């Protein structure tokens, strides 16, 4: 699984997500990357999100939908639903992965509880940042 | 407030002990470039959607990660690619998945969301849909 | 302990409508929402009775599941089901299956002897038939 | 499109949805009702829901949207049934229903259309149906 998620100068918010799956994986299937609300979710309102994880949590637990919904409905910050959602119920639940979310107000965060998550983020006119490992 | 772009290349078991620096700079240096390409695209005042198009199709292309070229195998010894996109200005989204025929999904995907009154295309379907629309068939062996 | 169902919504017009036709309707849901309440009274899992339920809406020809499914532009069938458990928070979903007379059947099978949440056609079909599903012909749905 | 939500006597929720899609479907189209929380939710701790309608649908997540109101937004089911199916979804122009049980045994059924094909009831009582509108 590979993502992205963007906020552009007009303040619109944007998310996609492309896997070719679990390796070994069953023909047929469907991990939570197609799924609107499970691999990716975007809303000018609240967030733009791109998981990767193992999909059958992943889909159980609309991970992209559930960070939108905790910010826009339980008022919690982006940091304060990432944590919610990748150190907490993913965990509970068996899933281990992260997921890059920007919010409205262009705060960025890329949580995950693996060992590593493939990642890259920087505003326009800025640096990057890119990371492997935990830190 | 201020334009930005995250992305990812998938997240798991990474060991620092099967990895050089070198192998290491290889993820690196290809991340930093898609994250550049995205970062350039935002400054120049590019739309939050086409950056985040450009930035997965990047990420297909670069074989060092599982989606489109370098896409894993499934236990059939082919390829089954999903991918979404969803634009937070119009809520409108588009998504494949099982496709193998496609170079692009995340392509495919947009095309579904902006060329279609559906929301998700699985397979032949989605690949009709695509070729329809003058995207290119191709032999999943190009993913390999 | 509670149960409810559904077969659709949709533009129902009182017009072009017989009392008589109504009480089809009202006698199905009716039958399989009491055939719901005596299996929870009896201490049926919410599972088995949500599963059941669905089953005999499928069965129901009045209802757009199963036998009296809709059919495509190409005059197929393509049925989809779907069964989530609040408890495990597990969920099974079948898309576009033609031969097996039950979907929600294979939603469950899915549910409980699969890593994997959604399955399509031909693979959905095939994983169901490996556990003993029986195979049939669409034409069944007409 | 059918449906089926139910609370058991160990205080369990589950939720299912069986469709043959829309009328003249354009083959390999998924619709919402295959789709965890579009479809189809249940959660012990939250409610159940089962919804008929799908592109909205979909793009709308009504199905774990009622939980997540309920849930995060400190909403009643009836509060979250409101919102969702007679303010969001007619807003952004999608026209069903569902059914929704929580976990204290509350029950709803609303839907924005002429009608919806529905019956409920508590175990040992007697069932109410419904087509129209009350
Ligand atoms: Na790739
Ligand atoms: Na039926």
């Amino acid at each position: 699984t590979v993502g992205a998620v963007a906020l552009d100068l007009d303040g619109n918010l944007a998310a996609a997500t492309s896997t070719g799956g679990m390796t070994n994986k069953l023909p047929h299937t469907v991990g939570p990357q197609p799924l609107v609300g499970a691999g990716c979710y975007a809303n000018n309102a609240s967030v733009a999100v791109s998981c990767t994880g193992t999909g059958e949590v992943f889909i159980r637990a609309l991970a992209a939908y559930d960070i939108a919904a905790l910010m826009d409905y339980g008022g919690l910050s982006l940091a304060e639903a990432c944590e919610r959602v990748v150190m907490e119920k993913l965990p509970a639940l068996g899933g281990s992965g992260g997921l890059i979310a920007i919010d409205h107000e262009g705060n960025v965060a890329l949580p995950f509880n693996t060992e590593g998550m493939y990642r890259a983020w920087g505003y326009a006119g800025d640096t990057p940042t890119t990371g492997i490992y935990r830190e | 407030g201020k334009a930005v772009i995250a992305i990812h290349g998938g997240a798991g078991a990474i060991s620092r002990a099967q990895m050089s620096l070198q192998q290491e700079l290889r993820y690196i240096e290809a991340l930093s470039a898609i994250v550049e390409t995205g970062q350039k695209m935002l400054e120049a005042g590019e739309s939050a959607l086409d950056v985040v198009t450009e930035a997965v199709r990047l990420l297909e292309e670069c074989p060092l990660f599982n989606a489109g070229i370098g896409a894993v195998f499934t236990r059939d010894e082919t390829h089954e690619l999903d991918a979404c996109v969803m634009d937070g200005n119009t809520l409108k989204a588009g998504a494949v998945a099982g496709v193998s025929h496609l170079r692009n999904p995340v392509l495919a995907a947009r095309l579904v969301m902006e060329q279609s009154p559906h929301v998700m295309m699985i397979g032949e379907g989605a690949e009709n849909f695509a070729f329809a629309r003058g995207m290119e068939r191709v032999s999943p062996e190009i993913f390999s």
